[PDB]
């Protein structure tokens, strides 16, 4: 296991909060809640070792050229693949606005 | 005097417009991150020999001014080994309004402006529009809408649009926060998919020592993203509002 | 000499499907999007407003005298021919075709037929990105091809479509047609009666008219209204070519005429003449 | 008949007689049974038997493993699906020492550990029907091991339901003098009392009571509790992208959750894009317990099967209209005619992988594991005998006034950009490249070439291959929808706009579907239990699937 921090220029604060996903095998949760303009923080705390760069291009990809809500992204994963990280943080930001 | 005026000199340093120009334009050479840069930002000129562009508006020396010295860095740069980029400072409240502009057509003057930005573009510069105030209709058009890449700062004074909130109530309050393409403000706009970046700033009319860092970082990424890419306009058809845009596009190959 | 007046063949009589039926090479006139895609505004409706199934604008590939050709036209009687999402993708997607046919070898050219009141409100910032689009466009197919631009009337040539029209390889105008940046009634507005009167058409035609565009030269042509003479003019322009040396690349010499100029009185239509 | 044009017949008949009194005219003592197979099976002898993809010849499987190797050795062993322990025994034991297969699932490794110790060798890995074309040309078999339900004392079988890969296996054997055992559950003393013959008697050598049940595997059933959001979203754009896309109307889903996703947001997606009755209406499939709401809603017209999903045979007795059914009103599957059918007959096939290049070769062959292909060669390739148009096949065409351009079978992969075991789908090379280095393979074991791919499914989109006009373009088309896979980090995003304009790649989004639509709410039953339900109480679920 190991536990994550990114970082990305962001907008202004998102304003709800949500909650999407379970920490079942294969699976993750993901909290969303209103985080300081102009940045975006994310923690992940992730069952994969060694998937920092994965992850860093995953939120790449997922922010390239649109500037997200500013929000606190808390991230609890237990061995989701890409596509369904990749989904259920697209859930969480449809839930938040 | 105007917020395109402050960011140019919190960006250039420099302050004194070029002799050559109009004195509604301001443009300065420099670099970032070491790449060579042009700063264009058109600003208000109480003594322009126009009195209809005299509030910081886009009239006729404003739009040939700008073709002028657009056309100065493509032409200073046909072998360098390097294209400079060129950052828009966007600040317009409008297109000048006016007999002498009508007459001595001013649309002409906007398009010797857009000429010059899209034939820059094409020939491997890149263009960042960086609007930091008013981005209003042919205004805009002749100044910024061309670039390859557009960042927002995320303040209320930052507005895109193609007329002003007096002219379209007139001829009707914000009501169109229903219908984003017709709404005013900066997020309804992001909404588009026209925007690569919005960033918050602490103090907009004047900006901090921090504002600076950040804005001058992002300018240095967006150059960074352009570089070696396509040189087009596609980059803005990715949002779901403009879905429209897009399958217009899609169905336009399919049937060629 | 009744007959001549009996068979009067108007150009501006025609619609923009008609117009477009009619420039074109007789038999090759092929719609794309046309009214039957359904292809919309998707922003009309929650509006209250009712849609046009082609949004106001018919596009066509065609020849022009044998060649690869695709035309726009703008259909005036729909919401001002004023240009929304939809509408205005289809004239700048057209253009970036038609570009891309002259990076492949193929030498397609475009014909605007520009009947236009500027930018839609309902869908105001999509129009205007649209328009941006359209010029960026104009200016790359132009490294390839001339585009003309027609201005016949009766509205006209308004806001952002008249930077297009200015980026335009060519220009060809009817009396009856006006190509300004502002509309009449926006400058008198903003600027007051004593600048601009909105109810003055002779004044109006006076600064902005096709007559008066062609003799101070910010356009290309001056032509009758008449189908035949306006095809005819639109086949001679484009086997012309590209120009050597189109308005937009002569900033210099507008900016050096415009410091000539006393600006403390209003010029009139033989001033401006006189100017340029 | 001259004796020197006639050995095989008198070898036949010698083999015939050592077994004369040891059973009574067709009918062989379960208690012999061992004896008896080592009186007519000879060491060196190519045995068929019956590890199909459902029905195992289980009994004789067992009896078989437990023959003293010193009387039998060497059997070269012809398997469709090589399944079950006891298969893999006869190679560990050395009464087997050479196999010819198609289907391996559990087993992989075992079969890449036997061959490294040297205790198996691999002929090749085949496609189903790929395996009995050879029986009468290249691997003519001695002797057939095969299983029925039902015998009568003059050796008529009754497959039924299974009758699968059977008829198939038996014919080469039966009519080259070879020699036929038949397992039956059951045999009857009044020939009247055969729902069917399936196999006639002339075929037939030897029938044997088994001790138990012919063994069967739900091979192709699958829990829709497993089905994810993800698959849903593929799902979407098959229907979408794909089955309306090309107006599809006949087609074969490969094994698995994404293909089982489609078959249960028919009814519910499908329904909503207005489709029924305008796409898939002719299937080539297992009958899937996960078909049924798509066959109660009205979707599905008519569907020929390879074999059967224990559970369904009721169901599918109800359903004579769907399903091919006999005059005792059962089943009757057929894996050969199926697969031809599949090739040659249908618009479509479309499955998962394991691994996929950057030039579109896909496996399900990784390291250590010699994963049989199965169906899919068979089904997954343009068949290039096929003559006959249809409207899905024509669509495929770049120019359809070329008269001498040929339509195309759609072939579709689909697969998420990523495996659940964390590694990534698509991959710079195939583990199959060394894999045959290790193993001495002339060629990797490819399950379908990258050039036979007209559409790569994945959570990111499609990308539509058969319009490819150089293996480059094909590249970046398959980059583009690779996700952050080696492959998919190839891809500058920048270059994604001009992909969907020209409708190289297609988004959902360009589909007219937004990702976070997809759930298990389109799901037109969420578990084996609302299976049953839609299919009124007829599905019988086996044991592994009950909830009760």
């Amino acid at each position: 296991m190991e536990t994550l921090s990114f970082e990305f220029p962001a907008g202004q604060p998102g304003r709800g909060r949500a909650l999407v996903g379970c920490v079942g095998s294969g699976d993750l949760e993901v909290l969303l809640e209103p985080g300081q303009p102009g940045k975006l923080s994310i923690q992940v705390q992730t069952s994969v070792n060694g998937s920092a760069s994965r992850w860093q291009h995953l939120f790449e990809r997922l922010f390239d050229g649109q500037t997200p809500p500013a929000l606190l992204i808390d991230i609890h994963d237990f061995g989701a693949t890409p596509g369904v990280v990749r989904l259920r943080l697209e859930q969480g930001f449809e839930e938040i606005g | 005097a105007s917020r395109g005026l402050a960011w140019f000199q919190a960006l250039a340093g420099s302050l004194a417009p070029r002799p050559g120009d109009p004195a509604s334009l301001r443009v300065a050479d420099a670099e970032l991150d070491g790449y060579p840069v042009r700063f264009l930002a058109v600003v208000p000129d109480p003594d322009n020999p126009f009195p209809r562009a005299r509030q910081g508006e886009v009239g006729l020396l404003e739009g040939w001014g700008l073709a002028a010295a657009v056309d100065e860095a493509l032409e200073a740069d046909r072998e360098a080994p390097r294209k400079r980029a060129l950052l828009a400072i966007v600040d317009v409240p409008s297109q000048a309004y006016g007999r002498r502009e009508e007459a001595l057509g001013i649309h002409q003057a906007l398009a010797g402006a857009v000429d010059a930005y899209a034939r820059a573009r094409l020939a491997g510069h890149p263009l960042i529009g960086l609007l930091v105030g008013k981005a209003m209709s042919g205004a805009f058009l002749a100044h910024g809408y061309q670039a390859n890449r557009l960042i927002a700062l995320h303040d209320p004074g930052v507005m895109v649009h193609a007329m002003g909130k007096a002219a379209a109530a007139r001829i009707t309050e914000a009501l169109a926060a229903k219908v984003p393409p017709m709404a005013y403000d900066i997020d309804s706009y992001a909404s588009l998919g026209l925007l690569w970046r919005t960033l918050p700033v602490e103090t907009v009319e004047v900006p901090s020592t921090a504002d600076l860092v950040r804005v001058r970082t992002c300018l240095g990424e967006a150059l960074a993203d352009i570089l070696g890419g396509p040189r087009d306009l596609g980059g803005r058809l990715g949002a779901a509002n403009r879905e429209a845009s897009a399958r217009v596009r899609r169905l336009l190959r399919e049937q060629w | 000499d009744v007959a001549r007046l009996l068979a009067l063949r108007s150009f501006t009589e025609l619609g923009a499907r008609q117009r477009a039926r009619a420039l074109l090479d007789a038999g090759s006139f092929r719609e794309l999007l046309d009214p039957f895609a359904g292809v919309q505004s998707p922003w009309l409706e929650r509006q209250g407003i009712v849609p046009q199934a082609d949004d106001g604008v018919v596009v066509a590939r065609g020849l022009l005298d044998g060649q690869p050709a695709v035309l726009a036209a703008i259909e005036g009687a729909f919401q001002g021919g004023s240009l929304g999402e939809v509408s205005g993708a289809k004239i700048a997607g057209a253009l970036e075709l038609a570009a891309e046919d002259n990076r492949n070898g193929v030498p397609t050219r475009a014909l605007l037929l520009l009947e236009t009141g500027g930018v839609r409100l309902q869908e105001a910032n999509l129009g205007l990105a649209a328009i941006a689009e359209i010029q960026a466009a104009i200016v790359d197919l132009q490294r390839y091809q001339p585009v003309v631009a027609v201005i016949a009337g009766p509205v006209g040539c308004f806001g952002g479509m008249s930077i297009a029209a200015g980026l335009c390889s060519y220009v060809l105008v009817t009396r009856e047609a006006r190509l300004g940046l502002n509309g009449p009634q926006v400058i008198e507005q903003e600027a007051g009666i004593a600048e601009y009167d909105s109810r003055d058409r002779p004044f109006i035609w006076s600064l902005t008219g096709g007559e008066q565009r062609f003799a101070s030269g910010l356009a290309d042509a001056y032509l009758a209204d008449d189908l035949d003479e306006v095809r005819t003019s639109v086949l001679a322009y484009f086997a012309k070519g590209l120009p050597a040396r189109p308005r937009c690349r002569r900033a210099e010499d507008y900016l050096r005429r415009l410091g000539d100029l006393d600006t403390a009185e209003q010029p009139d239509a033989a001033g401006v003449r006189r100017l340029y | 008949p001259p004796p020197q044009w006639s050995r095989r017949r008198q070898e036949k008949q010698r083999r015939l007689e050592r077994v004369r009194g040891l059973a009574d005219g067709a009918v062989l003592p379960r208690e012999g049974l061992v004896a008896a197979l080592e009186a007519l099976i000879a060491p060196g002898d190519r045995v068929v038997l019956e590890g199909n993809n459902q029905k195992q010849a289980d009994f004789l499987s067992r009896s078989l493993a437990r023959v003293d190797p010193g009387k039998l050795h060497d059997l070269h062993m012809i398997m469709p699906s090589v399944g079950r322990p006891e298969h893999l025994d006869l190679f560990e034991l050395g009464i087997a020492r050479k196999l010819d297969f198609s289907f391996s699932g559990p087993q992989s490794l075992r079969i890449g550990q036997l061959l490294e110790d040297g205790l198996l060798e691999i002929g090749a890995i085949h496609t189903y029907i790929e395996l009995y074309a050879r029986l009468v040309v290249d691997l003519i078999p001695n002797v057939a091991l095969v299983a029925g339900f039902v015998a009568d004392r003059e050796g008529n079988v009754y497959t039924g339901p299974s009758t699968e890969d059977t008829p198939a296996l038996v014919e080469p054997t039966a009519f080259s003098d070879g020699i036929v055992i038949v397992q039956v559950n059951r045999i009857v003393d009044d020939p009247r009392d055969l729902p069917r013959v399936d196999i006639p008697a002339s075929w037939v050598d030897f029938v044997v009571e088994a001790d138990q049940p012919f063994y069967i595997e739900p091979l192709f059933t699958r829990d829709p509790r497993h089905i994810k959001p993800v698959h849903v979203l593929m799902a979407m754009m098959a229907i979408r992208g794909i089955y309306q896309r090309h107006n599809v109307q006949s087609l074969n889903h490969g094994i698995g959750f994404n293909t089982a996703a489609i078959e249960l947001i028919l009814p519910t997606y499908g329904e909503s894009l207005g489709l029924k009755g305008k796409i898939c209406r002719h299937w080539t499939l297992n009958p899937h317990p996960t078909l049924i709401p798509a066959i109660e809603s009205g979707w599905v017209e008519s569907v020929h099967c390879f074999g059967t999903e224990l559970g369904m045979e009721g169901y599918i007795a109800q359903r004579p209209d769907v399903f091919f059914t006999g005059r005792d009103g059962s089943l009757r599957s057929n894996r050969m005619f199926c697969q031809l059918a599949g090739q040659y007959a249908v618009d479509l096939f479309i499955g998962a992988t394991l691994q996929v290049d950057g030039d579109g070769h896909s496996s399900t062959v990784t390291r250590g594991r010699l994963a049989g292909f199965g169906g899919a060669p068979n089904m997954g390739h343009d068949p290039r005998g096929r003559r006959h148009s249809t409207p899905a096949w024509l669509d495929m065409r770049g120019e359809p006034e070329a008269l001498l351009e040929r339509g195309r079978k759609l072939v579709v992969q689909m697969v998420e950009t990523f495996q659940d075991g964390g590694k990534p789908t698509f991959v710079e090379r195939l583990d199959a490249l060394e894999v045959a280095r290790q193993t001495g393979m002339p060629l990797a074991p490819v399950m379908i070439y990258g050039d036979d791919v007209t559409h790569v499914l994945t959570e990111e989109g499609i990308a539509y291959l058969y319009k490819a006009r150089s293996l480059e373009e094909r590249q970046a088309m398959i980059a583009a929808v690779a996700g952050i896979s080696p492959i998919g980090l190839r891809h500058d995003p920048r270059e994604t706009q001009r992909m969907r304009r020209e409708g190289l790649i297609a988004l959902p989004e360009d589909l007219g579907i937004r990702r976070t639509d997809a759930s298990r709410e389109l799901l037109a039953a969420k578990s084996i239990a609302e299976l049953v339900e839609w299919s009124g109480g007829l599905y019988q679920p086996p044991a592994r699937f009950r909830s009760w």
